[PDB]
RNA sequence: CCACCAGCCUACCAAACCCUGUCAAACUCCGAAGGGUCCCAGGUGGAGCCUGGGAGUGAGGGCGCGAGCGAUAACGUCCGCGU
RNA sequence: AGAGCGCAAGGGUAGAAGGGGGCCUGACUGCGAGGCCUGCAAGCCGAGCAGGGGCGAAAGCCGGGCCUAGUGAACCGGUGGU
RNA sequence: UCCCCCGUGCCCAUAGCGGCGUGGAACCACCCGUUCCCAUUCCGAACACGGAAGUGAAACGCGCCAGCGCCGAUGGUACUGGGCGGGCGACCGCCUGGGAGAGUAGGUCGGUGCGGGGG
């Protein structure tokens, strides 16, 4: 989780999400990484779920970084209502993530550690991902 | 069915869009009293027989044809030059 | 080390790509022809390179010339190289990223702690007569909270610097556990 | 010209010491005196009219000139006064006028200050400027008890063509400014 | 609003007209502004009536 | 610092681009657009006299004739820091009609 | 300084506590103080 | 731990700034594809212009992509270009 | 140019629209070329012309306000005049 | 024909900053006097009116440097007319033409006409 505590617009329109990551597939941080495969929102609930499952499995572990950040307002209408009359509610605080975007990375772990960890952490999220090392990513800032 | 407490709004209010834009360009004869630039701030500064009014609007003073100009450390220019 | 090269003509990349050749451009001072290589040995060799090591491209033109890399645009989608830039070398003081090899196991390290990999690759002005290989970086006496930066690093006699030097090249950071489940609060 | 005591001495004494020790092989770059403004801005002009500025003009009356009631700038709720027209008493002194100013100053003004320990040395701007305040208005010669209300200090400002510490400092010591230590 | 209200000035030397507005709230005692009538050049003008 | 183009409030029509400086008075009359000038008259930069105010007088009137040789009738005294103390040559009698 | 209602000038002395005799030129005619 | 006033220290909080990446309909340094309109040119078609009598028509719907809304549900509704 | 530019924000502005002083009163009169806009109606822009008026040494600006909100056709009747 | 400067204007920062070197013989600028013209919500600073001695630092004019600042090719890609499949959608692919900024190379502290004086 995490988000602004006071931004600019309570509500904002859904939008269209096709692809291209916009920017963010290299590193400069971790030594292993987890990268998305589909153009969807990732919910901060799921995000912190991953953060958990991660630091959870590997206790006393080093530092993990989240390149993403859940800053998209979901419009959730009250339950059992009728059409029109308004909109949703500032629920589902999430982020816009497209394939090829490094959601999150580990550094200081172990090989199989980072493996199983990021493996499960990714298995949590509403998609599927790529577990990546660090070599080609070099340069691009 | 059961439809409990819902609500309302406050935003069903819009400003009547007023047709704004530039009407005449280089290549068109404009003869004395023809508006050719609708704007709010100085998007287009007047000049050579060009005119401005009480609301930043460019028009024709002569029976001349429009043309443009760029002067960075001054602004954007329109010059409606006629014939010798 | 060694790698093949061939002159690009101007044929649309789409084909060159879809076959097996990796398209790219090379240049020096004013020269700017177009070229291409071959993914597999290109990939394999580049691992033993980047802007850390020097490369050589032999060409069926009668001339074999070495370059360094630079700017690598990618596919984003499905993640992999799809274009490369190669700056032809010289002997006149050039600027690029020398690797910093982390060395030292102090108090930040060992007693928990994780190194802050900021700048392995750092902007330096070295004469292409000299070639700094693996600039050592002293970690031998650092503790969590602190860092290391500036001229503290190794400045080989044939290499000059020009970044800040302020820029923290590395630091040590605190680990995590179930104590952030207390933060969960 | 208006020959006072420290003026004639500046003419003469300044050239030997300044040119010999500091070394200034330029007849006109040589950074000497400059503008000396006196400023007594309060903030108590919440109102009380210019019966409160009448006090402010009495100040300029002592320097031998008439002032301008420069003022504030913004809306301050805390100590009242918004917009920006209260009390920021100011006058501009130059050449032969500031001459008589500092004249009366180091001649007779300064010694009766009560905590006249030593002219504060740590108030250097560093570009040929020197800024300081004071605790009593009557420390200067001309004004005696027959006008005083309670307390009305002054923030003296003296810019100099100088640019560094040493030159303007010893300029103050060649125009009589007895520092702390 | 009436506080600013609406009043009309008239020339002296018989009648004449021109239309205006006031501000009684603002220090507006009486008005004798200088304008031009239908007949002849610019002259006097006095304020009167609603 | 006196720009404002007072020359824009002189873009009205026909210019007299000048400037005053310590020793010389640069009284010039300029055809604009192409910025092609015409009529110059100066202090001792015209080799006339040494006091700007007297020079002015004489110069303007000398300048008058110059203007009146090239079919010149009216322009506008050009300066932002002008202040206008006249220098009652004020290029008014000096050809222009001026004031 | 110019104007007109300016508080004027005129010389002033100094009959200090030591016997000092300084010659000043400020605003009030009778200036004298301490040292 | 002192006063004429300062020192000093931290796996604390944080103004700002530098770097590391980063996000945006109501952010915009750059800015297309495109549309728009004048100028010259071709284009003979139930093109077009101009005045004049007769209408009807004003619940429309689907698919197509581009946006809203819905839950990036609806053989859902809401607009736009396209049929 | 992040200040301010009455009020909401947009656009705009320090080569002024902002802020200081002096004379004033063009929130002028009789007309309006030709254009914005558009179902009608209403709204928007203004050259020039002539009467005279204010400031400007002049060249010259002035038919209210930096603009977009502050509005109500007609029928009825009040009131002063022709 | 051109050299140095002054008045000036055009390009719109590759024209700007900063560091630096140089000129006062005509100039420019400080300077100089504050009686006269004249003005400052206060200042002869500013605008001035009258100008001998001096100065070339500051004002500026010319020169050298890129550190900052501005420009930015060329490869490739984004997105896209128009055409055509594939997927339950979320969405992906191909041709035809159109073609960015991101950045790398590298560029750049100037370009220039009217008028005036001295040589």
């Amino acid at each position: 989780m995490l988000m602004p505590r006071r931004m600019k617009y309570r509500k904002q329109q859904r939008g269209r999400l096709k692809g291209a990551t916009k920017g963010g597939d290299y590193v400069a941080f971790g030594d292993y990484g987890l990268v998305a495969l589909e153009p969807a929102w990732i919910t901060a609930q799921q995000i912190e779920a991953a953060r958990v499952a991660m630091v959870r499995h590997f206790r006393r572990g080093g530092k993990i970084f989240i390149r993403i950040f859940p800053d998209k307002p979901y419009t959730k209408k009250p339950l059992e209502v009728r059409m029109g009359k308004g909109k949703g509610n500032v629920e589902g605080y999430v982020a816009v993530v497209k394939p090829g975007r490094v959601m999150f990375e580990v550094a200081g772990v172990t090989e199989e550690q980072a493996m199983e960890a990021l493996r499960i952490a990714g298995h949590k999220l509403p998609i599927k991902t790529k577990i990546v090392r660090r070599d080609a990513y070099d340069e691009a800032q | 069915a059961h439809k409990k407490g819902l609500g309302s709004t406050r935003n069903g209010r819009d400003s009547q869009a007023k047709r704004l834009g530039v009407k005449r360009y280089e290549g068109q004869v404009v003869r004395a009293g023809n508006i050719l630039v609708r704007q709010r701030g100085t998007r287009f500064k007047p000049g050579k027989n060009v005119g401005m009014g009480r609301d930043f609007t460019l028009f024709a003073l002569v029976d001349g044809v429009v043309e443009f100009q760029d002067r960075g450390r001054l602004g954007r220019y329109v010059h409606v030059r006629p014939l010798a | 080390y060694r790698l093949k090269a061939y002159y690009r003509e101007g044929e649309k990349p789409s084909a060159l790509r879809r076959a097996g050749k990796l398209p790219g451009v090379m240049y020096n001072r004013h020269l700017n022809r177009k070229v291409y290589v071959d993914l597999v040995e290109f990939d394999k060799v580049f691992r033993q390179a980047s802007i850390h090591h020097v490369i050589v491209l032999e060409l069926p033109d009668g001339q074999s010339l070495p370059t360094l890399v630079r700017q690598v645009n990618l596919d984003k989608r499905r993640r992999r190289p799809e274009h490369v830039d190669f700056f032809v070398l010289s002997d006149e003081p050039v600027e690029m990223y020398v690797p910093l090899r982390f060395v030292g196991t102090p108090a930040g390290v060992r007693a928990g702690g994780v190194l802050q990999e900021i700048h392995r690759d750092i902007l330096v002005k070295v004469s292409p007569r000299n070639i700094p290989e693996f600039i050592e970086v002293d970690v031998s006496g650092l503790e969590i909270g602190d860092s290391l930066h500036a001229s503290d690093l190794k400045l080989p006699p044939g290499v000059e610097l020009a970044v800040s030097p302020e820029e923290t090249i590395a630091a040590v950071v605190p680990p995590e556990d179930v104590e952030k489940l207390a933060e969960e609060a | 010209p208006l020959d006072v005591a420290l003026k004639r001495k500046y003419y003469e004494e300044v050239r030997p010491e300044l040119i010999r020790r500091f070394g200034y092989q330029n007849v006109w770059e040589v950074p000497r005196l400059e503008k000396v403004v006196i400023n007594q801005g309060l903030g108590e002009a919440k109102e009380d009219a210019r019966i409160l500025e009448k006090a402010a003009q009495e100040l300029a009356l002592i320097t031998g000139q008439k002032p301008a009631v420069t003022r504030a700038k913004k809306s301050i709720s805390n100590f009242k006064l918004r917009k920006g027209m209260p009390i920021g008493l100011r006058v501009t002194l130059r050449r032969d006028r500031m001459w008589i100013f500092l004249e009366k100053l180091l001649n007779v003004a300064l010694p009766r200050i009560r905590d006249f320990r030593g002219l504060n040395p740590n108030s250097f701007d560093g570009r040929g400027n020197y800024n300081l305040g004071l605790r009593e208005q009557l420390i200067f010669p001309e004004i005696t008890y027959d006008m005083v209300d309670a307390l009305r200090g002054m923030d003296i400002a003296v810019v100099t063509t100088a640019e560094t510490d040493e030159e303007a400092r010893a300029l103050l010591e060649l125009l009589g400014f007895p520092f702390r230590k | 609003v009436r506080i600013k209200l609406l009043l009309e000035c008239t020339e002296c030397k018989r009648r004449n007209y021109a239309t205006e507005k006031n501000k009684r709230n603002t220090p507006n005692k009486l008005e004798l502004r200088k304008y031009c009538p239908w007949c002849r050049k610019h002259t006097v003008h006095r304020e009167v009536k609603i | 610092k006196f720009r404002v183009r007072n020359r824009i409030k002189r873009t009205g029509r026909l210019r007299l681009s000048v400037f005053r400086s310590l020793k010389h008075i640069y009284a010039q009359i300029i055809d604009d657009e192409k910025g092609v000038t015409l009529v110059s008259a100066s202090s001792l930069a015209l080799k006339l006299k040494g006091n700007k105010t007297e020079v002015a007088r004489q110069v303007g009137r000398a300048l008058a004739e110059k203007a009146l040789a090239l079919g010149i009738k009216q322009v506008a005294f050009d300066r932002g820091p002008y202040k206008y103390h006249g220098r009652v040559k004020a290029l008014a009698e000096g050809a222009r009609e001026g004031g | 300084m110019k104007e007109g209602i300016h508080p004027k000038l005129v010389p002033a002395r100094i009959i200090c506590g030591c016997g000092n005799v300084i010659e000043t030129y400020s605003t009030k005619p009778e200036i004298y103080v301490e040292v």
